[PDB]
C-alpha cells in the first residue's frame, strides 16, 4: 500500500505554500490546492520571456498528448489560465500517479507571469469541477486515491516554516489529541463543511458554510463577520494598497474561533497578524472580506493553527489543534 | 496575498 510525505514551504510572509512536485523526470515548484481540480504548470508552450524564473515541463520529452483537449480555468482573485493536456508521470513525496492529466499552460494572466515563487498549481478538490474538455480528468489524489493506505491526505501549514502534506495517512504526532470529524458537501465539488457558530473577540454569531482552501492565503468571510472583527480592533482602516483591512503591527488582535461538530477550532491574534501591509506602518488583517460571494473560504490564516485531514469516505474533514 |  502507498503513503508518502511531501513537504511544504510557505513563501514570503506564507503568501502561499509550494511543494516539488516530479513530472516526467522534472522537479517543479507547484502550490498545492484544495479549492481547484486541475494539475497545469508553466511549459515549454509559452512564450520563451514567461518561462523566465521557472522551472518548466517539456510535453514532448515524455507526455502523451490528448489531441484536440482543452483546459481554461479562473480563480477566485481575477487570474486565469488556459492551455493543452498531456498524460505523464507524477511523484508527490514518493507516491506516483501513472497516466496523470498534466494540463500544460499555453496562456497565463498577469498575477502567474509575476508571480516566480510558483511553477503551476496542483489541484485538490473533487474531480468533479476539473475543467478539461472535452472529458474532465481526475486529480492526483483521485488518481493514487485507490492505491493508498488509506484514501485520504492531511495537511499542516505552518507560520513561516517547513510544514506537510501526509498521503495516505494521518501523522498523529502533528496535532494535540483526537481528531474531530465533520461531514463534506462536495455538490460544488469542494471540501465544504458547516459551521455552528463563531466568535469574534467579545461577539459570537450564527454558523454558516465554508471551503477548506489551501490555495487561499486569507480567511475570507462575510461583511459582516469582517465588520465585527474589525469593530474590536482600534485604528483599523481598510487601504486598497495594502488589499483590506490595516492596523498597527503592535495591535493587540482578538482570537477568531469556529464551533464545528462540537470541537471549537481557534484562530490566535497572533496568526491574524499576516504581516507588514508593504506601505507604512501597518499590517494587513488574516481575516478579509469574501466580497460577498455566499460562502466563507478557510484559507491558509485558518489552517495554520490546525491539522487538517481531508477523507474522501464520508466524504468528511477532521480537524485538531496543531502539535 | 491570493484566492486559487
Ligand atoms: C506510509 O504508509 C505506507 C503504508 O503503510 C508505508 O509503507 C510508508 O512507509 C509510509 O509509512
Amino acid at each position: 500500500a502507498a503513503s508518502g510525505v511531501a513537504t511544504n514551504t510557505p513563501t514570503a510572509n506564507d503568501e502561499e505554500y509550494i511543494t516539488p512536485v516530479t513530472i516526467g523526470g522534472t522537479t517543479l515548484n507547484l502550490n498545492f490546492d484544495t479549492g481547484s481540480a486541475d494539475l497545469w504548470v508553466f511549459s515549454t508552450e509559452l512564450p520563451a520571456s514567461q518561462q523566465s524564473g521557472h522551472s518548466v515541463y517539456n510535453p514532448s520529452a515524455t507526455g502523451k498528448e490528448l489531441s484536440g483537449y482543452t483546459w481554461s480555468i479562473s480563480y477566485g482573485d481575477g487570474s486565469s489560465a488556459s492551455g493543452n493536456v498531456f498524460t505523464d508521470s507524477v511523484t508527490v513525496g514518493g507516491v506516483t500517479a501513472h497516466g496523470q492529466a498534466v494540463q500544460a499552460a499555453q496562456q497565463i494572466s498577469a498575477q502567474f507571469q509575476q508571480d516566480t515563487n510558483n511553477d503551476g498549481l496542483l489541484g485538490l478538490a473533487f474531480s468533479s469541477i476539473n475543467t478539461v474538455q472535452p472529458q474532465s480528468q481526475t486529480t492526483f489524489f483521485d488518481t493514487v486515491k485507490s492505491s493508498l493506505a488509506q484514501p485520504l491526505f492531511a495537511v499542516a501549514l505552518k507560520h513561516q516554516q517547513p510544514g506537510v502534506y501526509d498521503f495516505g495517512f494521518i501523522d498523529s504526532s502533528k496535532y494535540t489529541g483526537s481528531l474531530t470529524y465533520t461531514g463534506v458537501d462536495n455538490s460544488q465539488g469542494f471540501w465544504s463543511f458547516n459551521v455552528d457558530s463563531y466568535t469574534a473577540g467579545s461577539q459570537s454569531g450564527d454558523g454558516f458554510s465554508g471551503i477548506a482552501d489551501t490555495g487561499t492565503t486569507l480567511l475570507l468571510l462575510d461583511d459582516s463577520v469582517v465588520s465585527q472583527y474589525y469593530s474590536q480592533v482600534s485604528g483599523a482602516q481598510q487601504d486598497s494598497n495594502a488589499g483590506g483591512y490595516v492596523f498597527d503591527c503592535s495591535t493587540n488582535l482578538p482570537d477568531f474561533s469556529v464551533s464545528i461538530s462540537g470541537y471549537t477550532a481557534t484562530v490566535p491574534g497572533s496568526l491574524i497578524n499576516y504581516g507588514p501591509s508593504g506601505d507604512g506602518s501597518t499590517c494587513l488583517g488574516g481575516i478579509q472580506s469574501n466580497s460577498g460571494i455566499g460562502f466563507s473560504i478557510f484559507g491558509d490564516i485558518f489552517l495554520k493553527s490546525q491539522y487538517v485531514v481531508f477523507d474522501s469516505d464520508g466524504p468528511q474533514l477532521g480537524f485538531a489543534p496543531q502539535a | 496575498x491570493v484566492v486559487x
